[PDB]
């Protein structure tokens, strides 16, 4: 029957191409992070303080105090929940690189869990829209 | 006649909402900026305490930091007058212009 | 017939949308020129040399010691920087804006213009 | 009243799309709380830690951290939980009334 | 350098376009400029902008 | 502020104790709203011919 | 008819970019004031590239010029191909249309 | 459905995200290249280049910045040519996949 197939491929790809949608969002999260580490390994020159170089410092987008840098070796970080932490140079270069793959694997399973949804929806509607 | 007293009463009904809420955000903007004072007045002496407005933070001693962030609780705390002072105004606008619609009216 | 008078209703909607999002937009980009012009007020204050803590990279900050709070950057041109003194990036900061302000100020007179004409047709429209 | 069950259908057969609409939503929002209480519980406690609040980066303790980080996290998921809830509970009544408006 | 779209050297439809040649006419002009001096002027006459191509100022 | 000049005025008129206000230069929106809030009823969008005829029918001047 | 709309289609496209040039012309001008007004007071800067290189004032001007008139001058090049991708359509236009509809 | 019919669609849109990939690696590559040339365009040895890394811009003779630019230039480089091959290979699939739809 046609009737099933047709119902179906429709309501696999709505919730699939979401999957599409929602495993790609994920490894959009990579390059934010996987570029931090870079930033902080171009700069760090081990026995010597991190951003040690030559700089203008970023106020803003308009304004900038070329400066010189070089501070303690720490790099104070970003942990959400409006909670800023003091890192030096390694749990940075730590932190900052574990968060690299946890953006990356959360393309996969988070577009897979419902990639049996995909099929669940699909297969909930196929039978509710022919019987109903 | 009537259209400059109907013109009020459109010109005062849409401006006298806004100041209405403005108030009320800066009552919060009070708040943080209150409060973020006691978070870093919670440390007694703390040096490594940086105020800074956005990306930067500037090293600074909290004291100072402190100093601005009771005013700008107070500068937060301020133009709720102005804003509520704003929002008595109007209401009392809109009646004015409607009146003259309606005695001219009847006039 | 029938859908002329549905079609240029919730066109007239967008416009609203679009411009309301631009002065909001444009009441946005204004907002950081002064950011630019205060944070040198600090600078010159505190002093060169107080440990500014700047972004380095996403989630990830960078210190450094302050220097030179005389010498401070105007954006523009396309492509181009001049730092300036404490005194002139505050200018153009300034400056900027109100060349935003304009820019920002007659989007309303376009932003307010085209909602009475949506309803002017949304008036046609349960006419 | 033939309006009830098509939407009732409907929005029967609306919610299993609605699952993805919240399942990406609060994982936008779930993505933070995961950095909210890992990278703590990788940092030592010995050092000094910060605060971001508005206007102001306060020092603050890592004592004040792990509740400020901690407790407002598990706070947060109730709403934002809530949140997406009550987004596709009011699309039910917009799916129950339009039937009986623009029936 | 010769005028193109308008006294210089330009191709685009897009900003890729135009960032990438405009390395090219840029330093160039400057040292045509430059070989003048090399040439030993000390004064220059430039017949008008019409009589020439033009002389970006 | 716009109030203020109106009435600060408009109680000079008030001060020679009007109803009927002919308002000829200086007309105001307001300038009338206020004495039709003063209940004192001014005449817009008048010539100054009617105020000179005017001027004719209480005998008078028009003031500055 | 898809014919009908790469034409229509190409038209803004290549009129996107030169638009957004007369801004940065304009900001080109607004920094000629300022390379005008710096003797370099503050270290100026020109950014082309992911490198930001060190800049001198003199050199900046002539640049920003050029900038500025690399910029000018295109506002030539796609008002040549503003007409083209324009009439390209319009051509298969009453064909295209009346081809839509038979 | 068919598994074919989940396969089949789920591999154009596996080959979406491969060709994808191929192409953003170019244009830094070239904007990394044009940038080795705008340090070289002026103040080399003669004046000292900072080298952009982060906010903190490193400053030295001319050509370093360009070498910088080519470590970054370097790896942008090579990434290409995996993904370029892979939609090769998974087109193939994808083109296995096409007749394994028809025939059945």
């Amino acid at each position: 029957v046609l009737k099933k197939l047709d119902e179906q491929y429709q309501k696999y790809k709505f919730m699939e191409l979401n999957l599409a949608q929602k495993k790609r969002r994920l490894k959009g999260q990579i390059p934010e992070i996987k570029q931090t580490l870079e930033i902080l390994k171009y700069m760090q020159k081990k026995k010597e303080s991190t951003n040690s170089m030559e700089t203008r410092f970023l106020l803003a987008d308009n304004l900038y105090c070329k400066a010189s840098v070089p501070p303690t070796d720490k790099m104070c970080l970003w942990l959400g929940a409006n909670v800023m932490l003091e890192y030096d140079i390694d749990e940075a270069q730590a932190l900052l690189e574990k968060n690299l793959s946890t953006a990356t694997k959360n393309l996969d399973s988070l577009e897979e869990d419902l990639d049996f949804l995909r099929d669940q929806f699909t297969t909930t509607e196929v039978n509710m829209a022919r019987v109903y | 006649a009537f259209t400059e007293l109907q013109a009020k009463v459109i010109d005062t009904q849409q401006k006298v909402k806004l100041a209405d809420i403005q108030i009320e955000q800066l009552n919060r903007t009070k708040k943080h900026a209150h409060l973020t004072d006691t978070e870093i007045m919670t440390l007694v002496d703390e040096t490594n305490m940086y105020e800074g407005v956005g990306r930067m933070f500037i090293l600074q001693s909290k004291e100072a930091i402190h100093s601005q962030l009771l005013e700008k609780q107070k500068i937060a705390e301020e133009k709720i007058k102005e804003l509520e002072q704003k929002k008595s105004y109007l209401e009392r606008s809109v009646k004015e212009a409607e009146d003259n619609i309606r005695e001219m009216l009847m006039a | 017939n029938l859908p002329q008078l549905e079609m240029l209703k919730n066109q007239l909607d967008q416009e609203v949308e679009f411009l309301s999002t631009s002065i909001a937009q444009l009441k946005v980009v204004q907002t950081k020129y002064v950011e630019a012009k205060d944070c040198l007020n600090v600078l010159n204050k505190s002093n060169e040399g107080k440990e500014l803590l700047v972004p380095l990279t996403s989630s990830m900050y960078v210190p450094g010691k302050l220097h030179d709070v005389e010498h401070v950057l105007i954006d523009v041109g396309t492509g181009y920087y001049v730092e300036k003194t404490a005194e002139d990036a505050k200018d153009f900061f300034k400056r900027k804006i109100d060349f935003l302000t304009k820019q920002m100020e007659k989007i309303q007179p376009a932003l307010q213009e085209k909602h009475a004409m949506k309803q002017a047709v949304m008036e046609m429209m349960s006419q | 009243s033939a309006e009830q069950v098509i939407a009732g259908f409907n929005r029967l057969r609306q919610e299993q799309r609605g699952l993805a609409s919240k399942a990406a939503e609060l994982e936008m929002e779930l993505n933070e709380h995961s950095l909210v209480i890992d990278t703590l519980k990788e940092v030592d406690e010995t050092r000094k830690c910060y605060r971001m609040v508005g206007g102001v980066l306060v020092e603050r303790t890592v004592k004040e951290v792990l509740p400020a980080l901690e407790n407002n996290k598990e706070q947060i998921q109730k709403i934002i939980e809530t949140l997406t809830q009550q987004l596709q509970a009011k699309g039910k009544e917009l799916n129950e009334f339009r039937e009986k408006h623009n029936i | 350098a010769p005028k193109t779209d308008m006294d210089n050297q330009i191709v685009v439809s897009d900003y890729a376009q135009m960032d990438r040649v405009l390395r090219e006419e840029r330093a160039y002009i400057l040292n045509l400029v430059k070989q003048i001096k090399k040439t030993g002027c000390n004064v220059l006459l430039i017949q008008k902008s019409i009589l020439r191509d033009a002389l970006s100022d | 502020m716009e109030e203020e000049y109106i009435q600060q005025l408009c109680e000079d008129i008030i001060q020679l104790k009007p109803d009927v206000v002919i308002t000829e230069k200086g007309i105001s929106d307001l300038a009338q709203h206020y004495l039709m809030r003063a209940n004192i009823t001014a005449i817009r969008r008048v010539r100054k011919t009617d105020n000179n005829r005017i001027a004719r029918a209480c005998g008078a001047r028009i003031v500055s | 008819v898809e014919k009908y709309q790469q034409l229509q289609k190409d038209l803004s496209k290549s009129m996107s970019g030169r638009q957004k040039l007369e801004a940065q012309l304009t900001e080109n001008n607004i920094v000629k004031e300022e390379l005008a007004l710096l003797d370099g007071s503050n270290v100026v800067f020109k950014l082309l590239g992911p490198v930001l290189v060190k800049q001198e004032l003199g050199e900046a001007r002539a640049t920003v010029g050029k900038r500025l008139d690399y910029i000018t001058a295109e506002i030539k090049r796609y008002e040549s191909q503003l007409r083209d991708l324009e009439r390209q359509s319009e051509q298969q236009r009453e064909t295209l249309a009346q081809l839509q509809q038979e | 459905d068919q598994q074919k019919i989940n396969k089949f669609a789920r591999n154009t849109s596996r080959i979406t995200e491969l060709k994808e990939e191929i192409e953003v690696k170019k244009k830094q590559l070239q904007n990394l290249e044009d940038a080795c040339d705008d340090i070289m365009l002026a103040d080399d040895d003669c004046l000292m280049i900072p080298y952009q890394i982060g906010d903190v811009f490193i400053s030295h003779s001319q050509e370093e910045t360009q070498e910088m630019l080519e470590e970054a230039k370097k790896n942008l480089q090579e990434e290409i040519d995996a993904l370029e091959s892979r939609v090769e290979s998974i087109q193939r699939v994808l083109a296995d996949l096409k007749v394994q739809l028809y025939a059945k």
